[PDB]
RNA sequence: GUGAACAGCCUCUAGUUGAUAGAAUAAUGUAGAUAAGGGAAGUCGGCAAAAUAGAUCCGUAACUUCGGGAUAAGGAUUGGCUCUAAGGGUCGAACGAUCAACUU
RNA sequence: GCAGUCAAGCGUUCAUAGCGACAUUGCUUUUUGAUUCUUCGAUGUCGGCUCUUCCUAUCAUACCGAAGCAGAAUUCGGUAA
RNA sequence: GAAUGUUACCGCAAUAGUAAUUGAACUUAGUACGAGAGGAACAGUUCAUUCGGAUAAUUGGUUUUUGCGGCUGUCUGAUCAGGCAUUGCCGCGAAGCUACCAUCCGCUGGAUUAUGGCUGAACGCCUCUAAGUCAGAAUCCAUGCUAGAACGCGGUGAUUUC
RNA sequence: UGUACAACGGGGUAUUGUAAGCAGUAGAGUAGCCUUGUUGUUACGAUCUGCUGAGAUUAAGCCUUUGUUGUCUGAUUUGU
RNA sequence: GAAACUGCGAAUGGCUCAUUAAAUCAGUUAUCGUUUAUUUGAUAGUUCCUUACAUGGUAUAACUGUGGUAAUUCUAGA
RNA sequence: AUUCAUAAUAACUUUUCGAAUCGCAUGGCCUUGUGCUGGCGAUGGUUCAUUCAAAUUUCUGCCCUAUCAACUUUCGAUGGUAGGAUAGUGGCCUACCAUGGUUUCAACGGGUAACGGGGAAUAAGGGUUCGAUUCCGGAGAGGGAGCCUGAGAAACGGCUACCA
């Protein structure tokens, strides 16, 4: 068939082609999260191990692991789960569904490396490509690069370029839950006006209690 | 060649041999031998059947195996840079310890500390640029 | 005993164990059975065979000499076990003691 | 019942591709008669079912010849049971 | 099956019997031919039909396997385990038997018929025909298949001691 | 007289579908008897559960067998 | 300031007269028989108990990149 | 008119809300630490009232029909009790119990080329006839049923199934 690659510590991803015969059947009947072994597959691939993550049938439906069986069924499919997206709110669909179990009829099967193994392949253990964003909180930064409470964050982010026809304007996240005057201001006038608000009111309760005190006698 | 499986007992079927029902409304039913198909042609349950597999599933029968064995693990990574932070760049940043941090503190603390205080009579600048401004 | 029953099936008493016998288990018979899917296309003709069947509840058309038709037609129920309720005899406010039955 | 011969006529033309009047020569015995030889000291009388085999005067199928056969279809015929 | 010495093994083949039929689809081809409407065929491929001979891996049928289970009634004091109801009844039921209700298999030449032709006289021409000869059918004779003459036959082994 | 034959026995194979027995804080419940109750016990109770894919059958035209036990010169007839 | 996240709406409108004979509906009561986004008006010193209050924790969309299907306001997995 | 509001004690709880929330400002204090304190706004949030609503509900009122006279009560018909269910009353449903409930003052049944009303046509009076249709209320989105989200739907320019 068709295999998906992925690698999870460079995070190189490359597609193969795969169309040997006896060495396709060591991913049959076998399920999504189980590990197999390089050799089998191909020589290069000797020595790894893989685990099979999902795939698309030569229809194209996708794979959802915990069905197990070989084959097609249609589904009742809701929010936060796979292979469904709720265009509306509190929509549910019934959708057809390829199994977990590995079968011949997969156009592509989806399987990452969980560890290397002797060689090595071409652009996959190859590169590695960069993770396009950074910590855009206050103790995200700071346990990114072990710091404490009060090592704040400010020229320990991250910056990028973007050049503007000449020259550039470089960029950089708001590091929002940071620790402000004006935050501190906003919860004093909050821990202010619940005291404000609290005596104040019992006084107008005893203010009253003066009246239905002389009042009535009546 | 495809293996299947008896819907009644869960038995291993192989080529040729058995039975395939297809009912009205179009759910197929495989049975390995006469005795299965009929089984179910007699409407019986195969959680009541003792020597079917669902049977004995529904009463834990057999089993054992997963309680002899536990397997997990074989997980760990590696870090990767970021778009404008390159590896060395961040190597550099996340090494530092607080000494140096501390130093970088006070030296921009104490910068704008002071543009606080040239701020703070700044707008009491501005407020004698125009008070009442007559003529 | 089972049951509506002198039914059919099993039994006590009593009477029998008598109907040439041995070996096989071809064809064709005689008698007894069962058949996938179709369902009278078979045939003079459904001949033969098969299906129905007890009981409880339910529902029951035309026509009619008003008596019938009627078990019309059409349906549901049916074991086992553990319980409940109602149905009596005698004897000296409605009791008391006291003996006994199976049926719903 | 089946088939010849003559060819007036049919077929636009054109006897005979395909047909065919008047006549005339025949074959056949799965028609019906005619007869009364056999059987009246008895040859089981309709049809069907079943099964075999034979006939050919061929409905199909194989190979052909002819056409008023362009093709397609059809029709006439031969070797063929 | 007596007998042709006995017994045994491998064979021959006279004579007899004989067998396969028919259809469709794709393709050729929207081609040939036709103004058009229409509309083929040979070669190639896949199936099918009626028939025939086997066969039982599979699926189905059959059940005295009375093999396992289940149920009614009665009988054995109860149990356990059983008897009787012409195989008591029901479910499953191997094995065997069996089914276009299951699967497999069904040969190759030679020679001819009608017919079309070659050369070619009769008849200096012409003519398949007289002499000669080419091709040619669900045909014939074989091949192949069945039986093997009990008065058809070949090769071979061993041939008697209380 | 054997790498023999036979009867049993064993392993396989196969059909059925979970034996008897013992046990259960499983069982709708009803009735007893007492210390009248954290479990209060005793009897009757279809049926459930456990040992138990158990027990039974399996060549009679199944396969196989280092085990056991048994058997192995009776009759007739044939010569070119 | 696109996307996407969170928010809210999508129960309004507009259409039609098919049902519907005490039903709908009208006028008239009831809720001492209930629900209520919103809108307007008020309502909160108390949270740990025997160790962030200068503010805890991860999770994800858009995005990038490897993909499947003839095909959809399909989606997989990194 | 209350077992009403509201308060009291004893407990109960996969313990509800009790602001880790944004925008404009940048003021005032003093031991000067970027300490302490501060302005009008926005969004929230607990209960209560309010508003926009919803659900049921009292009384009285419909056309033709007796060639429809008895109807309801299996299997809820009428009522009583208890429970369950609902947002809540109620045979709404369940259990037990009783035998009730409607009718010639026309039930029950049938028809309607019937959505009801505000209204329309006709113009002595009294009437006859009509109203699919601008407003209000109701129902429905091919026919039926089921449902998710939600404050609100048994929604259809939402989903799920069946039939067509
Ligand atoms: N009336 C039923 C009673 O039970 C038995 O009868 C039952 C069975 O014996 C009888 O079985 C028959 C069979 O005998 C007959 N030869 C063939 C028929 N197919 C079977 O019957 C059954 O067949 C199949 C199920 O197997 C069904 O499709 C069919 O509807 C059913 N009647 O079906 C009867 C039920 O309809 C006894 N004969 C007798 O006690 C009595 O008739
Ligand atoms: N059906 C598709 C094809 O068409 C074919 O076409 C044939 C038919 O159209 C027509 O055949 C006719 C037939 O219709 C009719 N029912 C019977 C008639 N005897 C046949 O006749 C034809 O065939 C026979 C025998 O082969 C020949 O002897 C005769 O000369 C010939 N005209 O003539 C064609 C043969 O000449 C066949 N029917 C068939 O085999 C082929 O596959
Ligand atoms: N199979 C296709 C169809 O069936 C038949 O096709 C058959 C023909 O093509 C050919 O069969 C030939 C036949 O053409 C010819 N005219 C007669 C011959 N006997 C047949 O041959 C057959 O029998 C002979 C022995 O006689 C065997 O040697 C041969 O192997 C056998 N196929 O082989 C096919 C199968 O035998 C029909 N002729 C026809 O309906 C159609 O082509
Ligand atoms: N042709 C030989 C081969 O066998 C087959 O061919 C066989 C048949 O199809 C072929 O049939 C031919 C036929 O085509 C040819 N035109 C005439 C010939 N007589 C026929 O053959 C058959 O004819 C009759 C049939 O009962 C028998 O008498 C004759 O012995 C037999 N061979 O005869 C062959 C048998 O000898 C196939 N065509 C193919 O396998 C291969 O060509
Ligand atoms: N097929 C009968 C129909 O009766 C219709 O109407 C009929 C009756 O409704 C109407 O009245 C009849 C009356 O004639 C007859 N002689 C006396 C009778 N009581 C009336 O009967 C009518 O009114 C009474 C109340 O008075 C109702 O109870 C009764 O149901 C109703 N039919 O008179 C008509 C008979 O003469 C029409 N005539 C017509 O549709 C047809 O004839
Ligand atoms: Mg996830
Ligand atoms: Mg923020
Ligand atoms: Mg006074
Ligand atoms: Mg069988
Ligand atoms: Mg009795
Ligand atoms: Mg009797
Ligand atoms: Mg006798
Ligand atoms: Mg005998
Ligand atoms: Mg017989
Ligand atoms: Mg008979
Ligand atoms: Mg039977
Ligand atoms: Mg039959
Ligand atoms: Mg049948
Ligand atoms: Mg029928
Ligand atoms: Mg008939
Ligand atoms: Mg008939
Ligand atoms: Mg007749
Ligand atoms: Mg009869
Ligand atoms: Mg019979
Ligand atoms: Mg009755
Ligand atoms: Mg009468
Ligand atoms: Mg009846
Ligand atoms: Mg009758
Ligand atoms: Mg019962
Ligand atoms: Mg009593
Ligand atoms: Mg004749
Ligand atoms: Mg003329
Ligand atoms: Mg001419
Ligand atoms: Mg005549
Ligand atoms: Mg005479
Ligand atoms: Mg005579
Ligand atoms: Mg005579
Ligand atoms: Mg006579
Ligand atoms: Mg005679
Ligand atoms: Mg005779
Ligand atoms: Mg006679
Ligand atoms: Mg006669
Ligand atoms: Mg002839
Ligand atoms: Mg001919
Ligand atoms: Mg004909
Ligand atoms: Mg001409
Ligand atoms: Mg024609
Ligand atoms: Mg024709
Ligand atoms: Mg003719
Ligand atoms: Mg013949
Ligand atoms: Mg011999
Ligand atoms: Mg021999
Ligand atoms: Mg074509
Ligand atoms: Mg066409
Ligand atoms: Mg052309
Ligand atoms: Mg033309
Ligand atoms: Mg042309
Ligand atoms: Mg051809
Ligand atoms: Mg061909
Ligand atoms: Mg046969
Ligand atoms: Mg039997
Ligand atoms: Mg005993
Ligand atoms: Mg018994
Ligand atoms: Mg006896
Ligand atoms: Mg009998
Ligand atoms: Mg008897
Ligand atoms: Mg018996
Ligand atoms: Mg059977
Ligand atoms: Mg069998
Ligand atoms: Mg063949
Ligand atoms: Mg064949
Ligand atoms: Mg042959
Ligand atoms: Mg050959
Ligand atoms: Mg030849
Ligand atoms: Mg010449
Ligand atoms: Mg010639
Ligand atoms: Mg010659
Ligand atoms: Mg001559
Ligand atoms: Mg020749
Ligand atoms: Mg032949
Ligand atoms: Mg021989
Ligand atoms: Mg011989
Ligand atoms: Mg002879
Ligand atoms: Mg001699
Ligand atoms: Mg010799
Ligand atoms: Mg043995
Ligand atoms: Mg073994
Ligand atoms: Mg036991
Ligand atoms: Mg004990
Ligand atoms: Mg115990
Ligand atoms: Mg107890
Ligand atoms: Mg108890
Ligand atoms: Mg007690
Ligand atoms: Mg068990
Ligand atoms: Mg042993
Ligand atoms: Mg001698
Ligand atoms: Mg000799
Ligand atoms: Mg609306
Ligand atoms: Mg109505
Ligand atoms: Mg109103
Ligand atoms: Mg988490
Ligand atoms: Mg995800
Ligand atoms: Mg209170
Ligand atoms: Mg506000
Ligand atoms: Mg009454
Ligand atoms: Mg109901
Ligand atoms: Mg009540
Ligand atoms: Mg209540
Ligand atoms: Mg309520
Ligand atoms: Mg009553
Ligand atoms: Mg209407
Ligand atoms: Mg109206
Ligand atoms: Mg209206
Ligand atoms: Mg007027
Ligand atoms: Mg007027
Ligand atoms: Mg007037
Ligand atoms: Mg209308
Ligand atoms: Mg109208
Ligand atoms: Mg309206
Ligand atoms: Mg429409
Ligand atoms: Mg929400
Ligand atoms: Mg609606
Ligand atoms: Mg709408
Ligand atoms: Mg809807
Ligand atoms: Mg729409």
């Amino acid at each position: 068939m068709k295999l998906n690659i992925s690698y999870p510590v460079n995070g190189s991803q490359k597609t193969f082609e795969i169309d040997d015969e006896h060495r396709i059947r060591v991913f049959f009947d076998k399920r999504i999260g189980q590990e197999v072994d390089g050799e089998a597959v191909g020589d290069e691939f000797k020595g790894y191990v893989f685990k099979i993550s999902g795939g698309n049938d030569k229809q194209g439906f996708p794979m959802k692991q915990g069905v197990l069986l070989p084959t097609r069924i249609k589904l009742l499919l809701t929010k936060n789960v796979s292979c469904y997206r709720p265009r509306r709110d509190g929509e549910r669909k019934r959708k057809s569904v390829r199994g977990a179990i590995v079968g011949p009829d997969l156009a592509v099967l989806a399987l990452v490396i969980v560890k290397k193994g002797e060689q090595e392949l071409e652009g996959l253990t190859d590169t590695t490509v960069p993770k396009r964003l950074g910590p855009k909180r206050a103790n995200n930064i700071r346990k990114f690069f072990g710091l404490s409470k009060e090592d704040d964050v400010r020229d320990f982010v991250i910056r990028r370029e973007v050049t503007k026809g000449e020259k550039t304007y470089t960029k950089a996240p708001k590091i929002q839950r940071l620790v402000t005057p004006q935050r501190l201001q906003r919860k004093r006038h909050q821990r202010a006006l619940k005291v404000r608000n609290a005596q104040a009111q019992r006084e107008a309760a005893a203010e009253y209690a003066q009246l239905l005190a002389k009042r009535l006698s009546e | 060649m495809k293996v299947e499986i008896d819907s009644f007992s869960g038995a291993k079927i192989y080529p040729g041999r058995g039975t395939l029902f297809v009912r009205g409304d179009s759910k197929i039913f495989r049975f390995q031998n006469s005795k299965s198909a009929s089984l179910f042609k007699q409407r019986k349950n195969p959680r009541r059947i003792a020597w079917t597999v669902l049977f004995r599933k529904h009463h834990k029968k057999g089993i054992t195996e997963e309680v002899a064995k536990k397997r997990s693990r074989k997980t760990v990574k590696a870090q990767r840079p970021i778009t404008g932070a390159s590896l060395d760049l961040i190597k550099e940043r996340r090494s530092l310890k607080p000494e140096v941090r501390k130093a970088n503190r006070e030296e921009k603390l104490k910068a704008n500390k002071e543009k606080k205080k040239a701020e703070k009579a700044a707008r009491k600048a501005e407020k004698a640029k125009s008070a009442g401004t007559q003529s």
